[PDB]
This record gives structure tokens, C-alpha cells and sequence, in this order.
């Protein structure tokens, strides 16, 4: 079996699934480092975890680096291709497509960028290939595995969305979903890791896999084009830093809300000595609900790719505006109707964008 | 989404999100390929106009949230965590209960969760009492009549003057921690 707790002296793996956790172990134990791992344990769990992650998506990767001490984040958050447009999850009467609906259209499709993030990481810190850290998942791949719970649990939930493509082959054989602990085999998967194995990541950026990838979003209604896939780069994003409690805190910045929202939510909550209170008290869950409305108000009027907006980081995380926030928290009484406050008193500029509510 | 981390004894430390949006993303795999296609563009403002709305080659606002925390310079813990919205507030709770509350890393981790983003959305894990529900919903909070599972989280921790690593999984999935002893 596995462990959901262990110590080690020499280093640790913590994954979703027990295969990517062994993979990346394995890594350490034959003399990789954690950035070695990390990419294995990567295209583990786009094999063995298939619904939640891999190349066909995107991702932040904070990485210490234990020789110069800096800490980095590789962004391969995903793009929207050259032909996507403001309005295009709107109908013809300009309101918007149900989510439900959005979430399976080409539109939604932004141009992948895991692998390039994989290969930037590998490129800047790593002490073993690509080709050496892929095989272990081309293996699973192409042999197969069998699929525990939550992954079981995914493929009856989603049948719907999954019949109306080609996964339907893979997760729908004969027409039917696989079960636990059904065998699960990705041989068009395997043989994608191949390519990239030998020809590099120009293997998905590039040439006959780009050419349908982009075939395929737009025969789906979206606008990627293969030029979209070749002009694609991931980018190096620098830690939002916070103090908290006598530790530092090195998180992820826009075009992540993480790390603004995260250290948004300490410094409001932080005023309140929590441990005052009983971990199960009804005064903490008050105080949690209600710095989250706040904070959770802020994110949707203020954060966005800075690239693009103005987002107001030093007046959202300036302590006299974290002090008007926290005034407005009581413990005996809700806010019926948080918004979001107003961090431009508290710097310089002015957003470079509306308040557009969002439908619910 | 998933969240992992690794730490080597070199002193790098990699703490990682990374998704497709929703599960199975748009469910749209590239034929002949295998490979299944992010939704992530749904992660815009659907209505225009505003800091997340869509725009060409403009990234969608994300939640996910990897962070490693330090000490005396050094780093002494990672976390992170799926979960689409509520990724924020899963990290945000694991601090908490780690560090203001002083709990045990796995403790602080499996402690019941509570979300909402409005007064109109709220979530929480089975563990909060009948009776805090009770109390939070009859001065307007507007929890479910049933829990759901939110986030999970991966993290380790490194304690550098013993020279040792801790990592744990969330039990809201079958997530394993391997640490590393050399026989060199």
C-alpha cells in the first residue's frame, strides 16, 4: 500500500496518485533532482490522473533553487489563440452561453502550454532528459493501468461530453464507461510522448500534431490556428512575497489571484487571533466566511493578466486598506451586500478596464 | 486540477499546480493523438469589459495558488491545491491551521474546509458542526443541507536543522507521500 504521510532524510514526493508519487521517487532515488522529478511526476499523472492535468493544459510552477536561492515561477498558463474576441462567449443578444454549455465549445480551448513550462523547467534546473523522465509514462501509456476511484468517478460523471468526441475510444470502449479497476490504455497518448521523446516539444508546437490540434478546435468552433500553437512561450513570473506569523511567504502572482487573495485573507484574518477561538467555534467559520467575501470581491474587480490590466497590488495588499477591510467584519452580524472596496486610495493610477458584474 | 510538490537534498523545492480546467477539460481529445483539451478560456469573464475579460492572446485569470513558505531564509513548507475557486481559501485554511492553530501538518490538512464566494455560493466539509451551520445560516450565511469534499492539499515540510523532510496527501483523494532515504 501507500501512505498519505511519510519523512525522509534525503527528500520527499507528495502527488495525487500513488503511480506519478512512485515515478517522481524514483527520479530522486536514482540521482535526479526535484526539478527532474517534478516534470516526471508531470507526465505521470497526465497519464495515470488524466481529467485533472497534463499537455493538453497549463500550469504555475514555483521552483526554490537550493544553489542560487531564488525562488521562480514557470507560468505555462495557457493563451487565448490570435482569433478569440471579447464577446465570444456571448450569444447574439449579448448575454452570456451557460457555462455548461461554454465549457465543452473550441472556444474554450487555450493554447497549451504544459509541455513548454516541462522543457523551460528541464532547460533552466534539470540533470536528466526529457526523453529519460517521459519513458516511464509513455510505459503506462501504452501498457496501461488499472484506474482507481476518482478517476472511475470522473468517467461516469462526464460520459455525456466524453461521447461526442474521440476520447469516447479511450474512456468509453464499446460504448460504455471503464470501471474500477478497469484496465486503462493510451496508445495515441504513448505514441504522442514518443514524438515529443524524439523530435522535442516541436513535436506538439510544430508540424502534423499542431496542424490537427488546430483542425480539431476549430472544426469545434474555435479560432486556434497553428500559428497560435508556433508563437507560444511560457513566461517567468516573479513570487509575490508576504510576511505572516514569522515566516515569508513566496506565492503566485497575476495572472494567478492566488497569491494577492491568499495574502489578502491572512493579513485580514490575522487581525482576529484566531486561536483565540475553538478551532470548531462558530466565531471562526464567521470570521472565515466573511474575509472571503470581501477578498473573493476584490479578485472579481481587480485582478486579470498584467500584461494586459492594471491590477491594483499595492493598494489590495497596502495595510491601511487591509485595516477598512477587516473594519468592516463583525462577529455578530453578516454583510448582506459585500463589494468590492477601493485600493486605488491607496496608490497610484486608475484601472484600465469596467465593473462588469457576472452573471449567477 | 492537481497540486504536487518534491523537495531533493540539494535544497531545491518545486511546489506545482497545474490543470485542464474542468475534468476532462473541454472532453475534446485530438484524434489520433490522445491528448484531451483544456476549457481554460471559460476561466474569462464570459461578459466583457472588465480585468478578466477575454482578450487574444490575453491569459485567463487563475486560482491555483502553489506557495512555499520560509524561515530563517530557508524553505520550511509548500502548499498548494486544486479545487477551481476554492483553491485560494484551501491553502489559505492549511496556513491557518498549521500555523496560527499550531497543528500537526496532516491534522491541519484534514481539517473540515468551509467556501463561499458570495452570499450566494457557500460549501463546506463534513466535520463542521450541525450547530455552527445552524448558527452561521440564521444571521443569513446560506450553507447546503449536505457537505462536499473541497480541495486538496499537498505539502511538505523541512525541518533543516535535523535535516529532515515531512509530506503529506489529502485524504480527499488517493494521493501518496514517498520520502527519500538513500542507502548511498
Amino acid at each position: 500500500e501507500y501512505k498519505q504521510v511519510d519523512v525522509g532524510k534525503d527528500g520527499m514526493v507528495a502527488t495525487a496518485h500513488p503511480l506519478a508519487s512512485e515515478i517522481g521517487a524514483d527520479v530522486l532515488k536514482k540521482g535526479g533532482n526535484a526539478i527532474d522529478a517534478a516534470v516526471a511526476i508531470q507526465f505521470a499523472l497526465n497519464v495515470t490522473e488524466p481529467m485533472m492535468s497534463g499537455i493538453g493544459g497549463g500550469g504555475f510552477m514555483m521552483v526554490y533553487d537550493g544553489k542560487t536561492k531564488d525562488t521562480t515561477i514557470i507560468d505555462s498558463r495557457e493563451r487565448a489563440p490570435a482569433g478569440a474576441t471579447p464577446d465570444m462567449f456571448l450569444d447574439e443578444n449579448g448575454k452570456a452561453i451557460p457555462f455548461s454549455e461554454r465549457v465543452t465549445k473550441g472556444t474554450a480551448v487555450g493554447v497549451p502550454g504544459t509541455l513548454k513550462g516541462l522543457e523551460e523547467a528541464l532547460d533552466k534546473w534539470g540533470t536528466r532528459s526529457m526523453k529519460q523522465l517521459i519513458t516511464p509514462s509513455i510505459k503506462l501509456a501504452e501498457k496501461g493501468f488499472p484506474i482507481d476511484s476518482v478517476l472511475a468517478e470522473a468517467i461516469s460523471d462526464y460520459q455525456e461530453k466524453l461521447s461526442r468526441t474521440a476520447a469516447k475510444d479511450v474512456f468509453l470502449p464499446n460504448g460504455e464507461p471503464l470501471k474500477e479497476g478497469d484496465t486503462l490504455i493510451q496508445k495515441d497518448l504513448a505514441k504522442t510522448f514518443k514524438l515529443i521523446r524524439s523530435k522535442g516539444t516541436d513535436a506538439f508546437y510544430k508540424g502534423k500534431f499542431a496542424k490537427t490540434l488546430s483542425d480539431t478546435v476549430q472544426d469545434f468552433g474555435g479560432s486556434m490556428t497553428e500559428k497560435d500553437l508556433e508563437n507560444y512561450d511560457i513566461t517567468i513570473d516573479e513570487p509575490i512575497w508576504g510576511d505572516y506569523q514569522g515566516y515569508q511567504i513566496a506565492t503566485t502572482p497575476p495572472p494567478s489571484s492566488g497569491g494577492i487573495f491568499l495574502l489578502q485573507m491572512l493579513k485580514i484574518l490575522d487581525h482576529f487571533n484566531l486561536s483565540q477561538y475553538d478551532v470548531r467555534s462558530w466565531e471562526k467559520y464567521q470570521l472565515l466566511a466573511e474575509t472571503m467575501h470581501l477578498s473573493y470581491a476584490d479578485r472579481a474587480s481587480y485582478a486579470g493578466d498584467p500584461e494586459f490590466v492594471n491590477v491594483p497590488l499595492k493598494g489590495l495588499l497596502h495595510p491601511d486598506y487591509i485595516k477598512e477591510r477587516q473594519q468592516l467584519i463583525n462577529l455578530d452580524q453578516v454583510n448582506k451586500k459585500p463589494k468590492a472596496g477601493d485600493p486605488w486610495k491607496y496608490q497610484e493610477g486608475s484601472a484600465n478596464y469596467k465593473q462588469v458584474e457576472q452573471p449567477k | 486540477t492537481t497540486h504536487f510538490t518534491v523537495a531533493d537534498r540539494w535544497g531545491n523545492v518545486v511546489s506545482y499546480t497545474t490543470t485542464i480546467e474542468q475534468l476532462f477539460g473541454t472532453g475534446i481529445m485530438v484524434p489520433d493523438y490522445g491528448v484531451i483539451l483544456n476549457n481554460e478560456l471559460t476561466d474569462f469573464d464570459a461578459i466583457p469589459g472588465g480585468a478578466n475579460e477575454v482578450q487574444p492572446n490575453k491569459r485567463p485569470l487563475s486560482s491555483m495558488t502553489p506557495t512555499i513558505l520560509f524561515k530563517d531564509d530557508k524553505p520550511v513548507l509548500t502548499v498548494g491545491s486544486p479545487g477551481g475557486a476554492t483553491i485560494i481559501s484551501s491553502v489559505l485554511q492549511t496556513i491557518l491551521y498549521h500555523i496560527e492553530y499550531g497543528m500537526e501538518l496532516k491534522a491541519a490538512v484534514e481539517e473540515p474546509r468551509i467556501y463561499t464566494n458570495s452570499m450566494s455560493s457557500y460549501r463546506y466539509e463534513d466535520g463542521v458542526p450541525k450547530d455552527v451551520l445552524s448558527k452561521l445560516n440564521g444571521m443569513g450565511h446560506k450553507f447546503g443541507t449536505s457537505p462536499v469534499d473541497i480541495g486538496n492539499v499537498q505539502s511538505i515540510s523541512i525541518d533543516h536543522e535535523n535535516g529532515t523532510f515531512k509530506g503529506v496527501a489529502d485524504s480527499s483523494r488517493n494521493g501518496a507521500a514517498i520520502g527519500i532515504n538513500l542507502k548511498r
